[PDB]
């Protein structure tokens, strides 16, 4: 069962690296005039640690089917913070080459949507 | 969670009317506010928009600077100051909120604004003598809307068709209400239409008979 | 600018049948489009936002699809409360919001011929100097109908107003009343007044006429 | 084949902001996991990292140069630009452009640019002045002085004399004009029989001077 | 933040001999390290990535080892093209830095320089100032000292020096020293001497020119 290996591993470091890459475009601008006002919130993120993210993904290397399941799990975890439907595009593009970022091989078939 | 609107009425052309929309059950200041109107027998049209804080105000080209939108977050109320009113502004105005700033998530019950120079006038009721016979009543030359028509003090509820009012060129509304009855029922049964126009305090009960 | 086009403007579908709506933009608007529902004498409500997601509390029978310029709204089954007017909305350059012309969904019924009646103006109304003639169409379907006013076999144009009721809650039929407005002097000169009705349910037009008698 | 070509002015005013732009032949600007960086090498000194910029806007720069370094990316133009404000004479360096890989196994600049010589100084361009050096084994040469900037080629007898020729790197004088010396060792018996002419060419000044070295 | 220190300042070895280059980072970087080879053709290039894997189009004689703090670069046979400057680069932390730089040169017997002094010509004396040039033909190693004395007076702060990049034909170095003096100050004194101290000379060799003998 591929699901058994997913529970043992933790994909949180992979999510941080992908979202921090977006970084919300360090420069200013793109302010919506009618955007929500927002307010102070009750609570710096962890370091890059892309090596740690690959180590978690190293388990799902031989099984390409298991690799895609791990990639889709990353999409589900961060499917709420992504807004605008073009930032989600940016998340999907980086997730596809995330196995390519490591020494692993990207799955041939995978549907992130 | 719900929006309440007030300030509708009848205003002569060239005058000014101010609308109000009070919000409750949610954080008024966290979202922007909008005003959308709907002319009778017409689709919705965006008119005015105000930001979550009033920083930026945008209006459609149909109103330009004639309309002013303002809000009071303390009162959870968004205003719409209408100036230099035109006959084309006669529409039912809605106020809307939006969390994301894109789509009108919630809507109010709507406030009716009528721009007409005609004065208040009582209706004139005229009879309409008759497989089955047909008869009705004519409500003509009244202002403003609306009027209520009932037959035999509410006894007749089947086959009663109250047509929507049509605005005549004179500025006075008019409509007709008809009811279908058995062909020979007119001999014994008596049919009376009750017309009520509250703005003019006019109540008329008219009897319709075929032969004159 | 970006304009919206809703087509078809009127759909005649039986209750419980699938419904499909189309909204088209002049140029690409990505996935930023919303669908609204407005019942008879009711405030509009949000159905679909981002053209894919479903608004909170909306029944699962309402689904949205489409991207770029073409957009589709689909209803799996038409409930009695679903027969209403639907609009599509989109936002231009963070400044303006636009709507479609609207699409009306109506119940389908076997074609029923109208019942034509003509009412002469009352004598009480003639005392005021204005004469109005009313022609009644009762319980017809579909809504498409033509009413022609003939005064002494002369066609009348521009001196009549038409009013049509909403679909009846019992038989899902329409009722139409046409009022012809003429002056008292003009009414007295002419003697023959007729109301000719052309409808799908009538093989030939039916002309109801009245005289002094 | 992926290659990087850099363009920019070779002369920079002291306080004026230096602007540099590199064009990517393979147009991998939009490719994920590719940062675009600038590397400068001061004359006679090691390589120094200026900064790296991504296609989404976020960028990282040298901590000692962050306050003076700003970068921009033009994805349709396949160009990433570097702007360095408040320049100093210590900023004279050869500026490279290199692709920056963000993989776990690849963490280097895989492909580099040719290298554009950018020097900052208020001295205007000046033509070099050539003065001979008066000559077993005999040594003779030419002196090149009072010129700016410093592209210089020195050849002897139109390139015929290539044995025992030493063209020393120039040194920036206190007046802002470079100066160098190029000498060649020849047998003492050939001092008078053979005519030795040094050919110095200065591209920015469009001046090439032939100087003949003779015994004093 | 992270400091990369290349302990070998310079190494001289004959071709075909093993060479070891050390890059050390007191803040640990781990498996993340790179190696570059900078040549006089102003074109640095990548040789070793991941601190252990050879890059593409790189000869197999290059090798490297990584441990997190100390890394070693080893070459089996030193081909003539390998004599260049090497830098190490890290990417464990975002403040990327390069190493100090190690230069490998060709081993050769110690060669004593030949010192020549050249008086300023009358051509540049016409348009003010002057230039006295002292030259070293071929000296090995690159370490050398040039002293300028004007009438037995030590000169400081008025001379400039340069060194060639080890001409491959002789595998030695050449040095040029220019003493810049004004025309008025030049005529104040007649005896000018240049003293060169080098490892290949038992005693310092001084070359002096006198204007009288011309």
């Amino acid at each position: 069962r591929c699901q058994s290996q997913l529970e043992r591993a933790n994909l949180r470091p992979c999510e941080q690296h992908l979202m921090q890459k977006i970084q919300r475009d360090e420069d200013s601008y793109e302010r919506d005039p009618y955007s929500p006002s927002q307010d102070p919130y009750s609570p710096a993120g962890s370091s890059q640690h892309q090596e740690r993210c690959c180590n978690e993904l190293n388990e799902f290397e031989n099984n390409q089917r298991c690799m895609c399941e791990a990639l889709q799990q990353i999409m589900e975890n961060q499917s709420d913070r992504l807004q605008g439907r073009q930032q989600e595009q940016q998340f999907k593009r980086e997730l596809r080459n995330l196995p390519q970022q490591c020494g692993l091989r990207a799955p041939q078939r995978c549907d992130l949507d | 969670v719900q929006l309440v609107e007030s300030g509708g009425g009848v205003v002569q052309p060239g005058r000014s009317l101010r609308l109000s929309c009070v919000g409750s059950g949610f954080t008024f200041r966290r979202d922007a506010k909008y005003w959308v109107r709907q002319a009778p027998g017409k689709g919705l049209e965006w008119v005015a928009a105000i930001s979550h804080d009033g920083g930026e105000e945008d209006y459609a080209e149909s109103v330009k600077g004639r309309f002013t939108i303002s809000r009071d977050n303390s009162r959870e109320t968004v205003y719409l100051e209408m100036n230099s009113l035109r006959p084309e502004d006669t529409a039912v105005y809605y106020c809307a909120t939006t969390r994301s700033g894109w789509y009108f998530d919630y809507w109010g019950q709507g406030a009716l604004v009528t721009v007409s120079s005609a004065s208040t006038k009582g209706p004139s009721v005229f009879p309409l003598a008759p497989g089955t016979a047909a008869l009705g009543c004519l409500v003509k030359d009244y202002f403003p809307e609306p009027v209520t028509v009932s037959w035999n003090s509410g006894a007749l509820t089947s086959g009663v068709h109250t047509f929507p009012a049509v605005l005549q060129s004179s500025g006075l509304y008019s409509l007709s209400s008809v009811v279908t009855v058995p062909s020979s029922s007119l001999g014994t049964q008596t049919y009376i239409c009750n017309v009520n126009h509250k703005p003019s305090n006019t109540k008329v009960d008219k009897k319709v008979e075929p032969k004159s | 600018e970006i304009v919206l086009t809703q087509s078809p403007a009127t759909l005649s579908l039986s209750p419980g049948a699938r419904a499909t709506l189309s909204c088209r933009a002049s140029q690409s608007v990505d996935t930023y489009l919303a669908w609204y529902q407005q019942r008879r004498g009711q405030s509009p409500r949000l159905l679909i936002y981002d053209a894919s997601k479903r608004a909170t509390g909306i029944p699962a029978r309402f689904s949205g699809s489409g991207s770029g310029t073409d957009f589709t709204l689909t209803i799996s089954s038409l409930e009695p409360e679903d027969f209403a007017v639907y609009y599509c909305q989109q936002r231009n350059n963070w400044r303006t919001w636009t709507f479609g012309q609207g699409t009306k969904v109506e119940i389908n019924r076997t074609v029923a011929a109208p019942s034509v009646f003509i009412f002469p103006p009352s004598d009480e109304q003639l005392k005021s100097g204005t004469a109005s003639v009313v022609c009644l169409l009762n319980n017809f379907y579909p809504r498409e109908a033509k009413v022609q006013w003939k005064v002494d076999n002369a066609l009348q144009s521009g001196n009549s107003q038409e009013s049509v009721t909403e679909q009846d809650s019992k038989d899902s039929t329409y009722s139409l009343s046409s009022t012809l407005t003429l002056s008292k002097a003009d009414y007295e000169k002419h003697k023959v007044y007729a109301c000719e009705v052309t409808h799908q349910g009538l093989s030939s037009p039916v002309t109801k006429s009245f005289n002094r008698g």
